């Protein structure tokens, strides 16, 4: 997250921290995700495409820090890793950039809701907020595009939804942006998601409830003029989500 | 570069 503010997991208790085991035992952060039911985390296919083996991943819930434990956190293995069959990528755009992780602990349990671990509501079909609506993004992603490291503490910020029509302008992303994507950005381009925030939640209040409107998918650089963050438009994938969960 | 962007996390070529 470029700009914005530091936060803790209580402010985004559906946030899932996804890591990968190596290859000699080191564990590195991969991407964010969102808990949509006790056993299911939703994220982006691009986070896993190159290394699709479920055994390689660890998921944490109730975690506020990257490399240190947080009191109340839960650690999970990935029972199933479901990537979208229609996924595709070019230099930039990732199409159908959506993934589901079925989570299970060593002891065979799913998530237990608490003050630090809660599910996030899915939107109703084809129902998004109007353009200019302020939404929140959360993650352990880079604080500056040039940074080598990720922040140790969870961050969040606010970005405003941009219309498909504005985002498809040539100076923005042209044809790269489809109707199954949502653009969002800061009016001054001063705050944004960035590398390492992929798979994480874009949350909007809809019909009075915090709703998973988007999943951080792609973009050119970060907090860059005329280059919004691009998000998988969750309201266009409800049949896929329902079937695979 | 592209490897510093959203979209290329956990990629072999990066």
């Amino acid at each position: 997250i470029i700009g914005g503010e530091f936060t803790t997991i209580e402010n985004q208790p559906w946030f899932a921290a996804i890591y990968r085991r190596h290859r000699g035992g080191s564990v590195t952060y991969v991407c964010g995700g969102s808990l949509i039911s006790p056993c299911w985390v939703i994220s982006a296919t691009h986070c896993f495409i190159d290394y699709p083996k479920k055994e390689d991943y660890i998921v944490y819930l109730g975690r506020s820090r990257l490399n240190s434990n947080t009191q109340g956190e839960m650690k999970f293995e990935v029972e199933n890793l479901i990537l979208h069959k229609d996924y595709s990528a070019d230099t930039l755009a990732h199409h159908n950039d959506i993934a589901l992780l079925k989570i299970r602990s060593k002891e065979g349990r799913c998530a237990q809701p608490s003050r630090t671990i809660q599910t996030i509501a899915l939107p109703s079909m084809y129902n998004d907020p109007q353009f200019g609506t302020s939404c929140e993004i959360t993650g352990f992603g880079k604080e500056q595009s040039t940074d080598y490291l990720y922040p140790e503490q969870l961050k969040m910020t606010v970005v405003k939804l941009i219309s498909h029509r504005e985002c498809q302008q040539p100076h923005y992303y042209g044809s790269e942006v489809t109707t199954k994507m949502l653009c969002a950005a800061d009016p001054q381009w001063k705050t944004d998601s960035c590398q390492g925030d992929s798979g994480g939640p874009l949350v909007c209040s809809l019909q009075g409830r915090m709703t998973l409107t988007g999943i951080v998918s792609w973009g050119r650089g970060c907090a860059l003029k005329d280059k919004p963050g691009v998000y998988t438009r969750v309201s266009h994938f409800l049949p896929w989500i329902r079937s695979h969960t | 570069g592209a490897c510093s962007w959203r979209g290329l996390e956990n990629h072999a070529a990066c």
